[PDB]
């Protein structure tokens, strides 16, 4: 027929080859090393998330004798809660402040879609004509709205402002800087204002503000650097939470020149106005600060997770030796 | 002799109409083409479908290509396993379409509970909560449209035809003198080889050399299946006489009606087919036996003295019967191996890719959002979970090919067919739920809480969906590394180049010079850069991919600690 079959380690399955079989011996180590390298891990991000200290206060006022329950029916737009709350250790490093919104499904199908990526990227065609996609807010009367979508619509807009009530029981506002709360890449690549021109009102013609939006997004930030589609906050927000019960960088506090802690243990006020109505579908409200750690953030889970699959590591591991050991 | 040069146009529609899940795609297309339930792009199907398409009609293009020259000088058999993978196919069909209803119950009463009073999830559109459940049951299967597995037909040429190729290939399937080596002229008839259950042989031309002498190896060969529990007939000779002469040769060679007519000798053949449901392969030469070549499951033609007539007519035609040992307890062994291996994972890696949807459907209000990037759907299948279980489909051995024969109790796997049936295709099932519940939930864990929430925080839903779909990679790919037992160079470099290759593609499609290029079609700028560099992410990773493959690990020691398998029982055992 044909001649005979070329010779090759390949064609005759016969490639030098590892065959690894789990066997009592290579098994086994890898479980308790898995143990032994999991529990100091485990506990090293537990101690760590401990030793952060965080305070959340929920002011959303469902509940009755919150003391800004009025702003659930609020007759004049403006409405101000005031919440105190008590430090009873120092704040030390960095700090940041947060928003938590709970019940709030960030995450819809229809609500991540409802979103205009080249606008976003600040196209000139795409600015006056709004992405299908983000069809209930493509325009309000005759013109697009520039940050189409729902989710630009539907931005969380309160305004949280934390005070210190010292001895003299004189309110002394702390330092609040919301630049920087959002991804290198998102300021600079994902999110760009439209191209072209100085001020950011010629920049953006025949394009009125989302309908839930008391103002346009000409004027976010007195910052130039932080108007417009690449306002900290907004792009914060338009980075799409994973769960409907979700927490959002909202400021930062930086360390104190003077050699006292950044919040010192004693009486705060949070004044808040209340503008993001979230109770009809029972939402949540909260702010939240947190310390910076060496090894990331606050994340008992993963601390307790780790000494978990640590520890079962030890137990898959101790008892496969009773079966290895009865079936030697 | 088709294939004129104008007639791509049938190959599609002998792709497309005939095989159930090409159609299904096809139909899935003109769902997701209409926005009003559009949830995933037209991407997500087309591009693996076009490859798992383009694949084959290559495959296919090369053997017409043969067919036309040879036409121009001169001027159905189907496996156990294809049936099995019919079947479940349309049983995911089922489970698509129950939990797509299911989800839509779901989010019906979400709308008229939560979603009518959600102002934010507000569109315009006046749906009442019984429009929007139903227009979201086709949502949730596109969705959940890659249950069905794209490539799984593709892959199974693939691996059938590699595997066929080892047997033409075989040094030790060849014949000096005659100048004859092995040939498998079907290139889909592969895993069956290690399920045959019935041989039947002609003696005048196969068991001897017609020259009559019994063939060298034969007493050996035919012994080696008999202890490989294969039962032997011979249909041939003349009467009792020829039949005890030669019948208590060979190691006592059992039925051997002789004087069988061809007429008798398919007849035969359909009575034990018919009245045992059994699969049978023929083996025979010269006009007489192209009966039962036929007629059998799989065909083997001796090319023998009779005259060169019956090995084309046959299903694989090498030179001597004693080659019949290498075809079952080798390549026919390895190849159910091969192939049930295959297919136990293929059917994981897209149940445990797939169903992070149906977990997060539980968080987003069961309104059908994709837990992963658009475009990691589209090259999971074919580019991240591709070639390492292809490679295991052709160069896994769970023992050498020397100790293959000095076992031949190792058929016996194939023969009960044991590595997979339509109860293993549901722990495959169980199997992608719990990795896509650990997949899911661990990184849900984690992200409600804190994760490295600082000026850079990946607490996000697209660092969320890079986690999962990191943590999915890496354990797919160590899964297959865990069942591989033969790592081949090729092997460990197919599983690692395929994590290498998953890691090196994000960071292109997350690159910002891509973004430039298209910004809908490819948003997740950054997502890599900043949800890896993290050691919290990679801590949830490492705790996630851990979490789904140490239990893989304890339950696949114990199974063999304490029941051991054959192979694994004679592996320990180098010697
Ligand atoms: C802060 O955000 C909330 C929403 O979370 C804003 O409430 C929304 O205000 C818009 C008006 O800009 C409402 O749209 C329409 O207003 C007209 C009156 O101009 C009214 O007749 C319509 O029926 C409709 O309400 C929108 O409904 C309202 N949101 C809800 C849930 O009722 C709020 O104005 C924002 N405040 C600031 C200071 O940004
Ligand atoms: C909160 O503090 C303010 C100012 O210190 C005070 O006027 C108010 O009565 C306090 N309310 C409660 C409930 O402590
Ligand atoms: C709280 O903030 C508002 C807004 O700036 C301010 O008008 C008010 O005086 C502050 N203090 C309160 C409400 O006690
Ligand atoms: F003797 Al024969 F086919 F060769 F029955
Ligand atoms: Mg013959």
């Amino acid at each position: 027929k044909t001649r005979r079959p070329d010779n090759t380690a390949f064609k005759q399955q016969r490639l030098p080859a590892w065959q690894p079989i789990l066997t009592a011996g290579t098994v086994l180590p890898i479980f308790f090393i898995i143990g032994l390298i999991f529990i100091p891990i485990g506990i090293g991000i537990f101690v760590t998330s401990n030793n952060i200290r965080e305070i959340e206060i929920d002011y959303t006022g469902t509940e009755p004798s919150s003391p800004c329950n009025k702003c659930l029916s609020p007759d004049v737009t403006p409405c101000f809660c005031t919440i105190n709350f008590t430090l009873e250790k120092s704040f030390e490093g960095n700090v940041f402040m947060y928003y938590g919104l709970s019940n709030f499904y960030q995450n819809h199908r229809r609500y991540v879609k409802s979103r205009d990526d080249s606008q976003l990227n600040g196209d000139s065609s795409a600015l006056l004509n709004p992405s299908k996609e983000c069809e209930p807010y493509r325009r309000n009367e005759d013109k697009p709205i520039a940050p189409c979508g729902a989710i630009a619509n539907s931005m969380f807009n309160d305004t949280l402002e934390l005070f210190l009530i010292g001895n003299d029981s004189y309110p002394i506002p702390i330092a609040l800087k919301k630049k920087g709360i959002a991804w290198w890449t998102d300021k600079n690549v994902k999110f760009r204002n439209p191209p072209g021109g100085d001020n950011l009102e010629e920049r953006f013609k025949g394009t009125t503000k989302p309908v839930n939006w008391l103002k346009p997004v000409y004027m976010l930030d007195s910052d130039p650097d932080n108007n417009g589609f690449i306002n900290e906050d907004f792009i914060v927000w338009m980075r799409t939470a994973a769960l409907p019960t979700f927490r959002k960088l909202y400021r930062l506090i930086e360390r104190k020149s003077d050699l006292h802690p950044t919040l010192p243990a004693g009486r705060y006020s949070l004044n808040v106005t209340y503008n993001y109505p979230v109770h009809y579908f029972d939402g949540r409200k909260r702010m939240i600060l947190s310390t910076i750690s060496w090894m990331g953030g606050k994340n008992p889970f993963l601390g307790i997770a780790y000494i978990a699959v640590g520890s079962i590591s030890f137990l898959l591991g101790v008892v496969l030796l009773v079966i290895n050991h009865k079936y030697r | 002799y088709k294939y004129n040069a104008f007639t791509f146009i049938p190959m599609n529609l002998f792709e497309q109409f005939k095989r159930a899940a090409n159609l299904y795609f096809l139909a899935l297309l003109i769902l997701q083409a209409v926005p009003q339930i559009s949830t995933l792009a037209w991407y997500t199907t087309l591009v693996p479908l076009l490859v798992v398409l383009g694949v084959t009609a290559i495959k296919d293009l090369v053997d017409d290509v043969a067919r036309h020259k040879m036409d121009k000088e001169i001027n159905f058999k189907r496996t156990k396993i294809d049936y099995l993978m019919n079947y479940m196919v349309y049983t995911i069909f089922v489970v698509l379409i129950l939990l797509s209803a299911g989800l839509a119950i779901g989010h019906a009463y979400w709308e008229a509970q939560v979603g009518n009073s959600s102002w934010y999830l507000y569109d315009g559109e006046d749906d009442t909560p019984s429009y929007r459940g139903f227009l979201i049951f086709w949502g949730y299967i596109i969705v959940l449209n890659t249950m069905v597995p794209i490539s799984l037909y593709v892959s199974v040429e693939v691996i059938r035809l590699g595997q066929s190729h080892f047997i033409n290939w075989d040094l030790q399937m060849y014949y000096a003198e005659k100048d004859t080596p092995a040939k498998a002229r079907t290139t889909t008839l592969n895993e069956q080889l290690g399920q045959i259950h019935y041989i039947f042989s002609d003696k005048t031309g196969t068991l001897t050399q017609n020259i009559d002498k019994l063939q060298d190896g034969v007493p050996e060969t035919i012994s080696k299946l008999a202890k490989a529990d294969i039962k032997i007939w011979v249909l041939t000779g003349d009467k009792k006489e020829t039949a005890e002469n030669i019948g208590f040769a060979c190691e006592l060679l059992a039925v051997i009606c002789c004087r069988v007519t061809p007429k008798q000798k398919a007849m035969v053949v359909d009575l034990v087919k018919r009245y045992k449901k059994a699969i049978t392969l023929a083996i025979g030469d010269g006009a007489n036996d192209v009966n039962m070549i036929k007629t059998a499951h799989i065909g083997v033609g001796i090319s023998g003295q009779e005259g060169m007539q019956a090995v084309m007519s046959s299903d694989y035609s090498f030179a001597q019967f004693r080659y019949l040992q290498r075809l079952l307890l080798v390549h026919g062994r390895w190849s159910y191996i091969r192939m049930c291996k295959f297919l136990r994972y293929f059917f994981y890696k897209n149940f445990a890719f797939t169903l992070v949807h149906f977990w997060y459907s539980f968080f987003n209000g069961y309104s059908a959002q994709t837990a992963y990037e658009d475009w990691f759907i589209t090259l999971y299948n074919v580019l991240y979970t591709s070639l390492p279980v292809l490679l295991m489909g052709l160069l896994d051995q769970d023992v050498s090919d020397k100790l293959s024969l000095r076992f031949p109790g190792l058929y016996i796997v194939g023969q009960r067919d044991l590595l997979f049936n339509y109860k293993r295709f549901f722990v495959s099932l169980l199997h992608g739920v719990l990795t896509s519940m650990i997949l899911f939930f661990i990184p849900l864990g984690a992200y409600l809480q804190t994760v490295g929430q600082d000026g850079e925080a990946p607490s996000d839903y697209q660092s969320f969906a890079v986690t999962i779909a990191s943590a999915l990679v890496i354990t797919v790919n160590f899964q297959i590394g865990l069942d591989t037992s033969y790592w081949t160079f090729v092997n460990a470099f197919s599983i690692f180049g395929s994590i290498a290759l998953y890691f090196g593609i994000m960071f292109d499609f997350h690159s910002a010079g891509i973004h430039v290029l298209f910004p809908s079609a490819f948003q997740f700028t950054g997502t890599a850069s900043n949800a890896l560099r993290q050691p919290y992410i990679w801590l949830t990773i490492i705790l996630t991919v851990a979490v789904c493959l140490l239990p893989v690990v304890a339950i696949r020691f114990l199974s063999m600690t304490i029941w051991p398998s054959e192979s694994d029982k004679i592996q320990k055992h180098r010697k």
